[PDB]
DNA sequence: CCTTGGCGGTTAAAACGCGGGGGACAGCGCGTACGTGCGTTTAAGCGGTGCTAGAGCTGTCTACGACCAATTGAGCGGCCTCGGCACCGGGATTCTGA
DNA sequence: TCAGAATCCCGGTGCCGAGGCCGCTCAATTGGTCGTAGACAGCTCTAGCACCGCTTAAACGCACGTACGCGCTGTCCCCCGCGTTTTAACCGCCAAGG
């Protein structure tokens, strides 16, 4: 039975820093692993939030706000810059 | 320079509550720089929840979520 | 109170506070250098000394992980 | 010919820092676990479980002895002592 | 007709996202533009920790990333450590490390 | 007695990977203790999940959810 | 709303002439719901791992085994099965 | 009647029933579910309030305060595991001297 | 599907003895850091009086997400493919110790 | 100095694991309907913040002594490095049946 994985887009993304570089086995079911954690971290972050200010949808702003509670340093700066381009470039 | 504030006497009686039989003479300015990163820690994130709950007061409830986020909870002020 | 409103002061300009809000703040805040101090402690008389010293409170924090 | 005492100790550390296998041994890490598994009769495993616990012990072994260290070196001494252990265990949280 | 990952200049599939979140028990409703949002944050990490570990295979002459790549990778980095200041790599050993007073 | 199988050599091993010097004698009867309450916790844990999932075979997404439970996050077993 | 009532009715119970003050009825307070919080969400935990939509108590006796030590969680599984036995007969 | 009343407790099940379905766990819950968690919690209150009780008494007052609260949950094994990370406000410490300090 | 179980051979590994250097330990003289004590000064809390920023409680309504049908192409998989890398070997270079 | 034990270096062998290509489920996109969530408009008022006189709780400078932190010495307890002996960790082929 078929199930849900997250190698090709990593590799996909390697593709793009690393032109020639290749990735183990083991080390794709790290990155899968560390995908999935940051996005339970991040979800429930958010879903915590929903519920203080009763309210049924979760929406970019409270997301934002979980990854600036949630991410240390520039590294929250950067991925604020980045989530608000992307979201800027989808509505268009 | 409010930092200051935090006494040598007071930092003492924290000692004597903790236990401590003599102190040395740096204990107070080591204390005072882990207080205030402590504090600011908590701070920042009580902040970043009112900012995000569009409030202007920081109610207690903020602090007790930043504690919690933090890992330590505090029963009382609920 | 001061000193909270002081590093208050550099997230966000004209806030204001709850009392029990800063009341919380002082608790933890006691709490958390009594557990220090009940750590340090033990440091100290690890190191068979009397007087307390500043390696080892940072000993108990390196050891706590902060 | 010999080495110096101490001297071969650091090679080991070098040596053993640089490397990544495992240290403890299969067939006895497996038959300490059937062995105190024994919760509920007549269990089976699968192997990436076992597998699973010989490096989250490891890590957690050398978690602890890395702080062993440091207490000793802050004790102003080269040898572990059990000593050390139980104060960085107690000041861990444990 | 466009995906949605195409639509925002994404890599990760913004509909699976979609699909977790409301499959996921976390709120009654989600946003439209939180998938997006959050496949940006997780585009962004994944490059941030690969940059590091091409860098670290750069460094041990080597054409595949291990796990001891990974693990340099995120200990060598300290906003990386912090955030993984928990977490246990299978495979990954340690860092090198003695103390000054241990060698002469 | 399968706790004594855990010799020596792998305890000084593991110490030396630490980057521990010299090593007392009464380490490893220490060491042996720690490592069977740390299993002893962790096993607990798996067989509990395994009991509530009506399984025999004891899964290695159980073991890292036990290790999730107590702080740990193990990676590269799914 | 909150338990305040409910816990002085368990109170009168163990100690019949004593009372008890603002403050520590806070604390039981914060105390009950922490510990609601931790059963209910390992309970959700517990029933996504396998796939099930609803929250049974046999959930609820999983999630208490693995929260409460060993003395303390035989006898909250004595009561609680006490309990739903009663509820049904 | 009441639920609580049949199954012989004294918290209120059906508040913890709503609870369940309002807090987003679950699509469904089962019938039992809240009975059984009141229970939990009626005993855990009752053991609480019992060594709180006695703390009271061993210092001739009638009114239990957070200080007794605080020496009966830390003078007993297990709930000290339980509430290890909680922090009691006006609560204190418990006294202890190390022997390396006394004359 | 794959876990537990079995017989068998190889040799990496753990345990046992020994020499003797490393450092753990008790003990001593010494210097001054921190204490017990104590006058003078700062400003921490009280309470009283007052203003109002901003939290809180009523009403709109349309922007937004859930849900439903139909369409179809993106992602998981099976199967060959082939080269990055470990393994093994001969040799020169580093480093330690007396 | 200089023996001699570790380690790095250049090179050949060949395999197994990282990957391309081809198939085809299922799940992602679009068009469309509908209910209502919650952003917005509006009215109410209470803890927080500010100023002031006041009592006095408390911090701090200074005096001065002995407790105790520290460098140094002698010595013997034990741990490391190496050699010898015993053995079970590991790999391989094979089977029942959970």
């Amino acid at each position: 039975t078929r199930k849900e994985s997250y190698a090709i887009y990593v590799y996909k993304v390697l593709k793009q820093v690393h032109p020639d570089t290749g990735i183990s086995s083991k080390a794709m079911s790290i990155m899968n692993s560390f995908v999935n954690d940051v996005f339970e971290r991040i979800a429930g972050e958010a879903s915590r939030l929903a519920h203080y200010n009763k309210r049924s949808t979760i929406t970019s702003r409270e997301i934002q706000t979980a990854v600036r509670l949630l991410l240390p340093g520039e590294l929250a700066k950067h991925a604020v810059s980045e989530g608000t381009k992307a979201v800027t470039k989808y509505t268009s | 320079d409010n930092i200051q504030g935090i006494t040598k006497p007071a930092i003492r009686r924290l000692a004597r509550r903790g236990g401590v039989k003599r102190i040395s003479g740096l204990i107070y300015e080591e204390t005072r720089g882990v207080l205030k990163v402590f504090l600011e820690n908590v701070i920042r994130d009580a902040v970043t929840y009112t900012e995000h709950a569009k409030r202007k007061t920081v109610t207690a409830m903020d602090v007790v979520y930043a504690l919690k986020r933090q890992g330590r909870t505090l029963y009382g002020f609920g | 109170q001061r000193l909270v409103r002081e590093i208050a002061q550099d997230f966000k300009t004209d806030l204001r506070f709850q009392s029990s809000a800063v009341m919380a703040l002082q608790e933890a805040s006691e709490a958390y250098l009594v557990a220090l101090f009940e750590d340090t402690n033990l440091c100290a008389i690890h190191a068979k000394r009397v007087t307390i010293m500043p390696k080892d409170i940072q000993l108990a924090r390196r050891i706590r992980g902060e | 010919h010999r080495y110096r005492p101490g001297t071969v100790a650091l090679r080991e550390i070098r040596r053993y820092q640089k490397s990544t296998e495992l240290l403890i041994r299969k067939l006895p890490f497996q038959r300490l676990v059937r062995e105190i598994a024994q919760f509920k009769t007549d269990l089976r495993f699968q192997s990436s479980a076992v597998m699973a616990l010989q490096e989250a012990s490891e890590a957690y072994l050398v978690a602890l002895f890395e702080d062993t260290n440091l207490c000793a070196i802050h004790a102003k001494r080269v040898t572990i002592m059990p000593k050390d252990i139980q104060l960085a265990r107690r000041i861990r949280g444990e | 007709a466009k995906t949605r990952s195409s639509r925002a200049g994404l890599q990760f599939p913004v509909g699976r996202v979609h699909r977790l979140l409301r499959k996921g028990n976390y709120a009654e409703r989600v946003g439209a533009g939180a998938p997006v949002y959050l496949a940006a944050v997780l585009e962004y990490l994944t490059a941030e920790i690969l940059e590091l570990a091409g860098n670290a295979a750069r460094d041990n002459k080597k054409t595949r990333i291990i796990p001891r790549h990974l693990q340099l990778a995120v200990r060598n980095d300290e906003e990386l450590n912090k955030l993984l200041g928990r977490v246990t790599i299978a495979q990954g050993g340690v860092l090198p490390n003695i103390q000054s007073v241990l060698l002469p």
